C-alpha cells in the first residue's frame, strides 16, 4: 500500500522555522512526484508546495514563494518542508500526498493516496 | 542496426596529419544516471573530446580539423525497467536562450565532456520542436526491445577544414520520451554510457 | 525581325516569373561546389519521414507529456484508450508532424499515410490492443465489438512491440478518417512491475503523397 | 511531384525589404543604404530555416515610386556595395563614384530595374545555423560568411528635392540547393539573428477537451 | 487560478436518494478534475480521476461525469458512510486550486 | 577518466559474463604493472 505518514508539527512563535516529515513506504519513493497540501482551520485545502520525482525541480505557489523550502531525502524515504518565518494566518493540517506537474507520465496519481496530517 | 547518417561513411579528403588507431580508439566517457525526473543531455561534436587524451592534443595544438564519429549509446537497464530514449545527432545544433538573458552562456554552448542537461527538452532548447527531431539521424532506445544505439556520422560542414575549438559541427542529444519507471526495490538510476571513436580524422596547421 | 510592335503586357513586373537579368558582377568566379552530405531535393522525401504526433494534446497537459498515450492497468476491457482524426493539415495531433507542417505550406494534397505505434512498457508486461480505422463516411465507433467489424489490426504488444496502420487514402480538395485504440484485453503484469505504460504514435506519408498550389502558412 | 521540390518551394520572388529614400522635412538625407538581408520577414525566415546549408544566386527588382504612387522622371542610382567595400555616408560622397561598385541608373518612370547578384560567399554555401564562435555572448551563432552586400540608393541631385521615395526590394532565389533539413521553427521569433524564444512555451498542437474526443 | 468551486456548500438527503454535487470551473481545465473524499477526522481518499474513472477500490455507488463547465459527482443511492465532506480538485491551472465542501447530512 | 586513456577493456557484465585482460609483457630481471 501507499503508506504515507506526516509528523513533526506543533506550536511555534510567529517567525522562525519548523520542518515537517512525510516518511512513506510501501511504494517506490524514487519515481513518484510528491507534494504538500495544507488544510486550514476553515476546512479549505490549499496547495502548499510540490517537489519533482528526484528533488531537483519545485513549483512554489504565491502562498510562500520564497519562504517555504521543500526537499526530498529519497534515500531515507522522507519528505521535507520548511516553515521559515511562518505568517500569522498560517496554521493548518499540512497533509502530504503524491502528484506533481513533473514526471511526464503523471496526471494519473494526482494526490491519489494521502497521509494523516499534523497540526501546527 | 548502425544508422549511417545520410548514407555516407566518413572518408579522407582526397589529395595533413592523418592519425591512426592511437587516436582512433574508443573513448568511453563517464556514465550519466537516467532518473525519472531526467530531461535529457547533449554533447557537442568535437568539444566533447577537446580535453580527452590524444584527441585533446591533436585538436588544441593545430589549426584545421575534420573527422566523423561513431557515437554509441548503451543503457545497462534491467528487465523490469521501462522507458524510451531518442538518440539523435543534430548537425549545426545551435542552442538558444529563453528570455522572460539574450545569449546562451558559454557553459551551455560548449558543455565539455559532461553534457548539459536540457532545460526545456520539448523544444530541444533551440526553438524547433522535439516532435520533429526524428528528421535528423536518430535511433530509438526502447528498454523492452534493445538498449543500444549506434550512429555513424560523417563530416558535415561547408568548408573542407575548419577550427576544432570554435566551431562544433553537431550535437548528440539523448532525450527520454517515455520516462523511466520501476516498482519498489530496483536500481533507481539506470546508467547511460556513451562511446566515441573518431573515424578518418585529419589535422593541419601545427602549433 | 527589325520592325516590331509591342504587344500588351509590356513594362509590367510579374513576381512569379522566370525571366532573365544581367549579372551585376561579370567575370566573378563564385566559390566552387564541394560535396556536402545530405542534400534533399523534394519536400515529399521530408514528409515520408516518421515524426511524433501530439496525440495527448489536451487542456492542461504540458511539456513532452503531450506525445504520450497512457496505457494503464485498471482500464477495463472494451474501453477506449485514444482517438485522433487522420487530417495532416488541420489543427490537431498531426500539427506536430513534418507532414502536418508541410501540408500547411500548400493548398491540396492526396495520398496514403501511416501511423506506426510503439509500446514503451516493461518487457514482462503483456496484453493486447485493438486499433481500428474508420473511413471518412462513418463516424467514430461507439463500442469495441462495433469496431472489430471494420479495418483494424489486433495488436499483442507482449509479442510484437510495434505495428503500423497504413491509411489507404486521405484526399483534401473540399469528413476525414478516425483512428481509435481499444483495450482488447486487460494489462497483465507479473509482481514487481509498473502498471502504467505509454504508447508513442509516429506519422508519415507513403510514397504516393502529392502536394499542389504552394501557399503561405498560418504559423 | 515537381511542385513539392526544393527548387519550386523557394520560387515566386517576394518582398525582402521596404527601404525609403527620405529627402523632405527633417530627414534631408537624399540617400539610403539597405544591407541585403534574406531573413527580414518571419514568413521567409521560417522557410529558409528549414535547411542548414543552402546555395543560391538572387535577382533583385526595385519597385520604386513616390508616396502618392506617382512616378515622375526623377533619376535614381542603385549602387551595389559588394561584401567588403566601404559603404557611402552622404548624398555627396566619394563612394558613389567607385567603379568597383556596380551602379544602375534608372528613373522612377521606367520598368523596375532588375539585376542578378551571384553567389557571394567565402564558404561553399550559406549557413543559417552556425554552431560556434567566429573570430578565433554577443557573438554565438553569428556567421560572417552570409553577408551578400549592400544596396545604396540615392536620387541623383544637387540640393534637396523634397520628395520621399519608397523602394520595395524584391528578391528571387534561383539555382537553389539545400542541405540537411531541419524541423520547422515552432516557437515565436523573439529577436532577429538569434533563435531566442520566450519562457511561456506554446504547444505545437492545439489542445482539445479529452484524448478520446474528435 | 482557475478556481473550480462546488455549488452546494451543504446538502442533506435520504439513505436512498441520489445526490448531485457539482464543481463549476471558470477557465478551460479539460478532463483533469479529481474528487477527494475526506473523513470527519481522518485522511482524504480519492474517488474520481480524470473526471470519469473510479479508483482501484472505490465502490460502485460513486461515479463521475462531465458536462461543459459543470464537472459534477453523483452517488448512486447514498448508502451508509457517505455523510462526509467532499472536494473537487483540478490540476490544469498550475496554482492547483480547490473548491469548497459538500458535507452531506440526513 | 584518467584510465580510459590507457589500455583498458570496458566490460558490460550484463551481456557477457567473463572477459580476459592479456598483459603484454612482465619481465623480472632487476616497477611493475597495475590493474
Amino acid at each position: 500500500e501507499v503508506k504515507l505518514v506526516e509528523s513533526g508539527g506543533g506550536l511555534v512563535k510567529p517567525g522562525g522555522s519548523l520542518k515537517l516529515s512525510c516518511a512513506a513506504s510501501g511504494f517506490a519513493f524514487s519515481t513518484y512526484d510528491m507534494s504538500w497540501v495544507r488544510q486550514t482551520p476553515e476546512k479549505r485545502l490549499e496547495w502548499v508546495a510540490t517537489i519533482s520525482s528526484g528533488g531537483s525541480y519545485t513549483y512554489y505557489p504565491d502562498s510562500v514563494k520564497g519562504r517555504f523550502t521543500i526537499s526530498r531525502d529519497n534515500a531515507r524515504n522522507t519528505l521535507y518542508l520548511q516553515m521559515s518565518s511562518l505568517r500569522s494566518e498560517d496554521t493548518a493540517l499540512y497533509y502530504c500526498a503524491r502528484g506533481g506537474p513533473y514526471d511526464y507520465d503523471g496526471s494519473f496519481y494526482t494526490m491519489d493516496y494521502w497521509g494523516q496530517g499534523t497540526s501546527v | 542496426n548502425i544508422v549511417l547518417s545520410y548514407g555516407e561513411w566518413p572518408e579522407y579528403c582526397p589529395s595533413p596529419t592523418r592519425p591512426d588507431v592511437s587516436v582512433n580508439r574508443f573513448y568511453t566517457l563517464s556514465t550519466k544516471s537516467w532518473k525519472t525526473e531526467s530531461t535529457g543531455w547533449y554533447w557537442k561534436f568535437p568539444d566533447v573530446l577537446n580535453d580527452t587524451g590524444v584527441f585533446g592534443q591533436n585538436a588544441q595544438f593545430h589549426y584545421l580539423y575534420r573527422s566523423g564519429f561513431c557515437m554509441h549509446v548503451q543503457c545497462n537497464a534491467s528487465k523490469f525497467h521501462q522507458g524510451a530514449l531518442l538518440v539523435a545527432a543534430i548537425p549545426e545544433f545551435v542552442i538558444a536562450a529563453s528570455s522572460p538573458g539574450l545569449y546562451p552562456d558559454f557553459a551551455h554552448t560548449n558543455p565539455g565532456k559532461d553534457g548539459q542537461e536540457f532545460r526545456d527538452p520539448y523544444v530541444l532548447d533551440a526553438g524547433i520542436p522535439l516532435s520533429q527531431a526524428l528528421i535528423f539521424p536518430h535511433q530509438w532506445i526502447n528498454l523492452r526491445t534493445n538498449n543500444c544505439a549506434t550512429i555513424i556520422m560523417p563530416y558535415i560542414n561547408a568548408l573542407p577544414f575548419d577550427s576544432a575549438l570554435n566551431h562544433s559541427n553537431f550535437g548528440l542529444v539523448v532525450i527520454p520520451i517515455s520516462p523511466l519507471k520501476y516498482c519498489n526495490g530496483a536500481t533507481t538510476e539506470v546508467p547511460i554510457t556513451l562511446t566515441i571513436a573518431p573515424l578518418n580524422s585529419e589535422f593541419s596547421g601545427l602549433r | 525581325g527589325f520592325p516590331t510592335e509591342l504587344k500588351p503586357g509590356t513594362n509590367q513586373f510579374l513576381t512569379t516569373d522566370d525571366g532573365t537579368s544581367p549579372p551585376i558582377l561579370p567575370g566573378f568566379e563564385p566559390t566552387p561546389l564541394i560535396h556536402i552530405p545530405g542534400e534533399f531535393t523534394s519536400l515529399l522525401d521530408l514528409c515520408q519521414v516518421e515524426t511524433i504526433l501530439e496525440v495527448n494534446n489536451t487542456t492542461g497537459t504540458t511539456g513532452v507529456s503531450r506525445l504520450l498515450i497512457p496505457v494503464r492497468a485498471q482500464n477495463n476491457v472494451d474501453q477506449l484508450c485514444a482517438s485522433f482524426q487522420v487530417d495532416p493539415g488541420r489543427n490537431g495531433p498531426w500539427q506536430s508532424t513534418m507532414v502536418g507542417q508541410i501540408c500547411r505550406y500548400y493548398t491540396q494534397w492526396s495520398g496514403s499515410l501511416k501511423v506506426t505505434f510503439m509500446f514503451t512498457g516493461s518487457f514482462m508486461a503483456t496484453g493486447k490492443m485493438l486499433i481500428a480505422y474508420t473511413p471518412p463516411g462513418s463516424a467514430q465507433p461507439t463500442t469495441r465489438e462495433a469496431a472489430m467489424l471494420g479495418t483494424h489490426i489486433v495488436w499483442d504488444f507482449g509479442l510484437q512491440s510495434s505495428v503500423t496502420l497504413v491509411i489507404p487514402w486521405i484526399s483534401n480538395t473540399h469528413a476525414t478518417g478516425i483512428v481509435t485504440i481499444w483495450y482488447q484485453t486487460n494489462f497483465v503484469v507479473p509482481p514487481d512491475t509498473p502498471t502504467e505504460a505509454n504508447i508513442i504514435a509516429l506519422g508519415a506519408a507513403q510514397k504516393n503523397f502529392t502536394l499542389k498550389l504552394c501557399k503561405d502558412t498560418d504559423e | 511531384v515537381n511542385e513539392a521540390s526544393v527548387e519550386h518551394f523557394y520560387s515566386r520572388a517576394g518582398l525582402v525589404g521596404v527601404v525609403e529614400v527620405k529627402d523632405s522635412g527633417t530627414s534631408l538625407d537624399g540617400y539610403t543604404v539597405w544591407p541585403i538581408d534574406v531573413m527580414g520577414f518571419v514568413q521567409q525566415r521560417r522557410k529558409l530555416e528549414l535547411s542548414t546549408y543552402m546555395r543560391f544566386d538572387a535577382e533583385f527588382t526595385f519597385v520604386s515610386n513616390l508616396n502618392n504612387s506617382t512616378t515622375p522622371g526623377m533619376l535614381l542610382q542603385y549602387m551595389y556595395v559588394p561584401p567588403g567595400a566601404p559603404k557611402p555616408d552622404s548624398r555627396k560622397s566619394y563612394q558613389w563614384q567607385t567603379a568597383t561598385n556596380p551602379s544602375v541608373f534608372a528613373k522612377l518612370s521606367d520598368p523596375p530595374p532588375q539585376v542578378s547578384v551571384p553567389f557571394m560567399s567565402p564558404a561553399t554555401a550559406y549557413q543559417w545555423f552556425y554552431d560556434g564562435y567566429p573570430t578565433f555572448n554577443l557573438q554565438y551563432g553569428q556567421c560572417p560568411n552570409n553577408m551578400m552586400g549592400h544596396f545604396a540608393i540615392r536620387t541623383v541631385s544637387e540640393s534637396t528635392t523634397g520628395k520621399n521615395i519608397h523602394v520595395r526590394v524584391y528578391m528571387r532565389i534561383k539555382h537553389v540547393r539545400a542541405w540537411v533539413p531541419r524541423p520547422l521553427r515552432s516557437q515565436a521569433y523573439m529577436v532577429k539573428n538569434y533563435p531566442t524564444y520566450s519562457q511561456t512555451i506554446t504547444n505545437t498542437a492545439t489542445d482539445r477537451a479529452s484524448i478520446t474526443t474528435t | 487560478d482557475i478556481q473550480m468551486t462546488q455549488s452546494p456548500s451543504s446538502l442533506s438527503a435520504s439513505l436512498g436518494e441520489r445526490v448531485s454535487l457539482t464543481c463549476r470551473a471558470s477557465q478551460d481545465i479539460g478532463s483533469r478534475l479529481n474528487w477527494l473524499q475526506q473523513e470527519p477526522d481522518g485522511t482524504i481518499k480519492r474517488l474520481i480521476y480524470a473526471t470519469s474513472s473510479l479508483d482501484s477500490g472505490v465502490p460502485k455507488r460513486f461515479s463521475g461525469s462531465r458536462s461543459g463547465s459543470y464537472y459534477s459527482l453523483t452517488i448512486s443511492s447514498l448508502e451508509s458512510e457517505d455523510f462526509v465532506d467532499y472536494y473537487c480538485l483540478q490540476y490544469a491551472g498550475f496554482p492547483w486550486t480547490f473548491g469548497g465542501g459538500t458535507k452531506l447530512e440526513i
